[PDB]
RNA sequence: GUCCCACCCAUACCCCGCCCUCAGGGUAGAAACGAUGCCCUGAGGAGUAGGCGGCCGUGGAGGUCAGUGACGAAGCCUAGG
RNA sequence: AGACUAAUCGAACCAUCUAGUAGCUGGUUACCGCCGAAGUUUCCCUCAGGAUAGCAGUGUCGACCUUCAGUUUUAUGAGGU
RNA sequence: CCGGGACCGAGGACCGCGCUCUGCAAGGAUGCUGGCGUAAUGGUCACCAGCGACCCGUCUUGAAACACGGACCAAGGAGUCAAGGUUUUGCGCGAGUGUUUGGGUGUAAAACCCGCACGCGUAAUGAAAGUGAACGUAGGUGAGAGCUUCGGCGCAUCAUCGA
RNA sequence: AGAGACCGAUAGCGCACAAGUAGAGUGAUCGAAAGAUGAAAAGCACUUUGAAAAGAGGGUUAAAUAGCACGUGAAAUUGUUGAAAGGGAAGCGCUUGUGACCAGACUUGCGCCCGGCGGAUCAUCCGGUGUUCUCACCGGUGCACUCCGCCGGGCUCAGGCCA
């Protein structure tokens, strides 16, 4: 069913800082590294260059964790874990885990409609 | 070979330990969040006759 | 245990904590404890006065069970009677007789005295007593004497 | 900017125990209300002893809580946030009432066996919820053999770090005139 | 003594083998807890007092404890069964609760809990189907 | 060379929103609370060598989810979320 | 010729002592938050190195001690640029 | 005292200060109306356009350097363990404390039990022979949290004179 | 002979294999690399093209995306197909545009009134049993202006995106 009424979700940013000098050596991962170089150009924040991350990069208290139909992600393995969101179907929503049987998670998804419970992994 | 693979208790302490133990035995919603099934059990703590 | 350690925290950062100027090698100023009349002379003047140099004369061959004798003081005399006996005589119910002690029977030999006595009669046994010791026990109304 | 000499600068005195007891942590909440809804300076005082570690609450003995009995306390209520101890030096024990965080098994027993009665820290905020006639005990803080070696140096006559006593151990060069200097 | 309702929340509040525990929340698979979260006032196997509430076939079955009877598990619960009418499950188990001060606090929960259980009893409605926007040219062919 | 108007833009100054850090308050004859929570108020945020705190991952061990799995576990590829 | 002694000679080749010692060069592996330096004093066959004082962090405790200050004012001393 | 524009709407029952006082612009935005209900708003990627952007690690007062290492990729790769010290945190007992060298026992390298010696502490000082801690309610003076019958009593600790 | 909070084929002994082996040195001596088809060889009969190695059909198998160059099969590097850019490097940051591709959200919900359909038994009282001792459950009564469910019609309110 719908969410809970809630203040509109802010994002601050929405691209993901990348490791320096990663898209010209294939040794090198994207995940981010902090350069700690006597010269670094980017630890000495240089005008045109990759930023770092901040704490004044921060979520909204308010709406953080939530995806943009307004829910939380809840994960579940079986029938008895998706009876847990019964007094909880305008905040969370389910998630069905990648290693459960096509059979059982037919089971799953009968259950959550009577509950009314959003599946966000749904067709299949 | 020669890392210390044993560890020195003090009497005292092992004693106190045992009998906090044996009295938290006694409490029944602790035997439940411990995951044992005792819906069924008359008493605790339960005691049989010497029929045994 | 290893992941509590600042090892851990290290890791990702050069030089682990040392320096980059000064650099963690092996030595630098002798091992143990080399020049202390050289270098090391201002650690070992500000600690550890007197460390240089002899006093007093030797002595070969010493026997430690030669200079046996632990001490007690008349403060902890009447600790050595036991409880329920003691408790009587405070409260003045034998009013008649008097207790024995025997210093060496319980790892003393030599009795000091430091604090007070209540003023009942005791008798001790020693090897060996202070003169202050003796004026208190004799001015409560005891006696002390000597067996070896 | 703004030419500040400080900033973000953190308390210096603890806000809760570092231990992990269950029963410390019930007297905690208690006092925390206690200090909260009354005006008595006595409860915040309690609260701020019951944070502290072990070498900042030092033990009390029968003898010290016997001289502060004297000169018109004979019958207040003595309140020690630390282990009361045993006297043997100490022959004949006065009748007291006192209220502590534990007892030694001897301390409990002389204190009852001369008509007193011992009470413990949430039995006394029943009976004296606004600490009204007592008296606070602390023991000697400086007692430790740990103390008399801090700040060693030239004419301080501290005791120093040795591994044996006798006169081949730092009594030379130093500490008489008679091998160079002394001090 | 040395056992009552606040030591057991001690020993019992950083975990239990009810926890459930992830990012985004923590939940608690408890028989007597209401709204199946993690606190001091919903951790019905801690209290003195507390009430739980199950589907039966038809309606639903509410149990909740008798203090005179706890140490004997297999006779320490009250259980009923309603299944009449919606509004006259919600009356006793409101008078349940908040009429002779047994856990007045736990009257709301108590309530919309049982709404739900029976809400879920209905039948199902029919899902409209899906509309496509791009793979649709797809499928056009 | 001297004097006078208007105008242009810094991560500086002023007002507003959000993050964190520090400081100060409220909350039980409990219709009560992840009291390690929640509510109210103000200020602050540069950093090599270095110090401390909190968190994320990996191989094994005790306990617990009466956990997932040949109707497909683990691993691998994927300008799909 | 200090030449030759198995492509090896101003002292051959092989195994072991041996992971020989280095005040000297090179390297030293995830993230976020708060604080934040020194190249100066004294001694050393000391001058590319140490100990010692200073500068820095962390833990606290005593009172929330009319308590202090890289400053002005008033009165009163010293100085030979 | 009247006009004209721009950016913003945090909070969520009532409570307060007030005013022009049937009410209000006074402790934070509401009312009315139209189009569309899907790739229209929005997101990812590729490419052109405006402005910006020297190669990293390292020693150094100073590195993009005509200063050294680095053709590329996968797997391996560096503050550890023992004995002995020390300060600080948690715990047990407390003028004492420490079962485990050994013995008893066992569901057998586990767990449980025992106590004679011994170690550290309870007394120092001298090279040594040796000697060995109360005049006083365990002292006087100035501060001192807390309590108080409101006269005072005074913990911890600091300074000072004595035994 | 029995075991383990040990290692898992660049690890663990130099050696999990015809390993102190093959190989080097006149000699003393030095000293490797190298594990895994499938449950079962059922390890491809026959036809056809080719001098042959082999290819194309056709068979076995649960599977040949398991064929002895054999479990799974990553990166560096390479071939074909498809999309795109290029006036003396390329790569990267902020911000629009175009093309390709795409996740959500929405589809109605509660309430009131009117009509039809079906089922009960709604309030009250009597008996029994629980329990928080005043609040409930079961049996009996009730029997059409009460209670519950479905369908049809009307009305108010709340609901998605951009202005
Ligand atoms: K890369
Ligand atoms: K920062
Ligand atoms: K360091
Ligand atoms: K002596
Ligand atoms: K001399
Ligand atoms: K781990
Ligand atoms: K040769
Ligand atoms: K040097
Ligand atoms: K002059
Ligand atoms: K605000
Ligand atoms: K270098
Ligand atoms: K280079
Ligand atoms: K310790
Ligand atoms: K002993
Ligand atoms: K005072
Ligand atoms: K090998
Ligand atoms: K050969
Ligand atoms: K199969
Ligand atoms: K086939
Ligand atoms: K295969
Ligand atoms: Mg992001
Ligand atoms: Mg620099
Ligand atoms: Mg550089
Ligand atoms: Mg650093
Ligand atoms: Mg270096
Ligand atoms: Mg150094
Ligand atoms: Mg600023
Ligand atoms: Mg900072
Ligand atoms: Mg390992
Ligand atoms: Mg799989
Ligand atoms: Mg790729
Ligand atoms: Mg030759
Ligand atoms: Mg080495
Ligand atoms: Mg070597
Ligand atoms: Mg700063
Ligand atoms: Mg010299
Ligand atoms: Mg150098
Ligand atoms: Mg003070
Ligand atoms: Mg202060
Ligand atoms: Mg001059
Ligand atoms: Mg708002
Ligand atoms: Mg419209
Ligand atoms: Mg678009
Ligand atoms: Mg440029
Ligand atoms: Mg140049
Ligand atoms: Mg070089
Ligand atoms: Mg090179
Ligand atoms: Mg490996
Ligand atoms: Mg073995
Ligand atoms: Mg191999
Ligand atoms: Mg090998
Ligand atoms: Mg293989
Ligand atoms: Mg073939
Ligand atoms: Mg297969
Ligand atoms: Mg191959
Ligand atoms: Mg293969
Ligand atoms: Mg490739
Ligand atoms: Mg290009
Ligand atoms: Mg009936």
């Amino acid at each position: 069913v719908a969410a809970k009424k809630h203040v509109p979700i802010v994002k601050k940013r929405t691209k993901r800082f990348m490791r320096h000098q990663s898209d010209r050596f294939k040794c090198l991962d994207s995940a981010w590294r902090k350069p700690k170089g006597i010269d670094n150009r980017v630890r000495r924040r240089f005008k045109g260059n990759l930023a770092m991350p901040s704490i004044g990069y921060g979520s909204n208290k308010k709406t953080k964790h939530m995806m943009p139909s307004g829910h939380k992600a809840f994960l579940v393995h079986n029938v008895k874990d998706v009876e847990l969101l019964l007094m909880h179907n305008r905040t969370y929503a389910a998630e069905i885990a990648h290693n459960v049987s096509s059979r059982k998670r037919i089971d799953i998804i009968t259950r959550a409609k009577q509950l009314g419970v959003k599946v966000t992994n749904a067709k299949a | 070979i020669w890392r210390k693979w044993h560890v020195k208790i003090n009497q005292g302490q092992k004693r106190f330990a045992t009998a906090s133990a044996l009295a938290a035995s006694a409490v029944a919603p602790l035997l439940m969040a411990r995951g044992h099934q005792v819906s069924t059990v008359p008493e605790v703590p339960l005691v049989v006759d010497s029929a045994a | 245990p290893t992941r509590f350690s600042k090892t851990r925290k290290h890791r990702g950062h050069v030089s682990a904590g040392k320096g980059r100027v000064g650099k963690h090698r092996k030595h630098p100023g002798g091992r143990g404890m080399a020049g202390g009349q050289h270098h090391h002379r201002t650690n070992l003047d500000k600690y550890h006065p007197g460390y240089f140099g002899k006093v007093g004369m030797r002595h070969f061959h010493l026997l430690r069970n030669h200079y046996w004798r632990p001490s007690i003081n008349i403060d902890k005399l009447w600790s050595l009677v036991p409880s329920d006996v003691r408790e009587q005589y405070l409260s003045g119910q034998k009013k008649d007789t008097a207790p024995v002690i025997d210093l060496l029977s319980h790892g003393y030999a030599k009795l000091l005295g430091k604090g007070r006595l209540p003023e009942i009669p005791v008798v001790v046994r020693a090897r060996y007593v202070s003169a202050e010791a003796e004026r208190k026990v004799k001015e409560a109304g005891g006696v002390v004497e000597l067996v070896a | 900017g703004i030419d500040l000499r400080w900033k973000h600068v953190r308390s210096s005195h603890r806000k809760a125990p570092k231990s992990d007891n269950v029963y410390l942590k019930l007297l905690v909440k208690l006092y925390r209300f206690l200090a909260r809804r009354t005006e008595a300076p006595f409860n915040k005082v309690v609260l701020r002893r019951l944070f502290m570690s072990r070498i900042n609450r030092p033990p009390v003995s029968l003898s010290r809580i016997a001289r502060n009995l004297k000169n018109g306390n004979e019958k207040k209520t003595v309140v020690v946030v630390a282990t009361v101890t045993d006297d043997n030096r100490l022959l004949q024990v006065p009748k007291m009432e006192v209220a502590a965080l534990r007892f030694t098994a001897k301390a409990r027993a002389r204190i009852e066996a001369a008509g007193g009665r011992t009470l413990t820290l949430d039995q006394l905020a029943l009976e004296k919820p606004t600490g009204a006639n007592t008296l606070l005990l602390r023991g000697p803080k400086n007692a430790r053999e740990a103390v008399k070696h801090f700040g060693f140096g030239p004419h301080k006559h501290k005791k120093p770090y040795v591994r044996s006593k006798g006169r081949k151990f730092e009594r030379a060069r130093g500490r008489r005139r008679s091998r160079g200097f002394k001090v | 003594s040395n056992v009552s309702a606040d030591l057991i929340w001690e020993v019992s509040r950083n975990y239990n083998s009810f926890l459930v525990k992830q990012r985004t929340g923590t939940f608690s698979r408890d028989a007597l807890n209401l709204t199946n979260q993690h606190s001091r006032k919903h951790a019905g196997f801690v209290n003195d007092k507390a009430l739980g509430i199950v589907p039966a076939e038809k309606g639903v079955k509410v149990i909740a404890k008798k203090v005179k009877a706890a140490n004997k598990p297999a006779s320490s619960l009250y259980t009923v069964t309603y299944k009449s009418t919606a509004r006259k499950a919600y009356k006793a188990i409101a008078s349940q609760a908040a009429k002779h001060g047994y856990r007045a606090d736990l009257r709301q929960a108590a309530v919309a809990r049982a709404s739900a259980i029976l809400r879920s009893q209905r039948p199902v409605k029919p899902e409209p189907p899906k509309k496509l926007r791009g793979a649709a040219a797809r499928r056009a062919a």
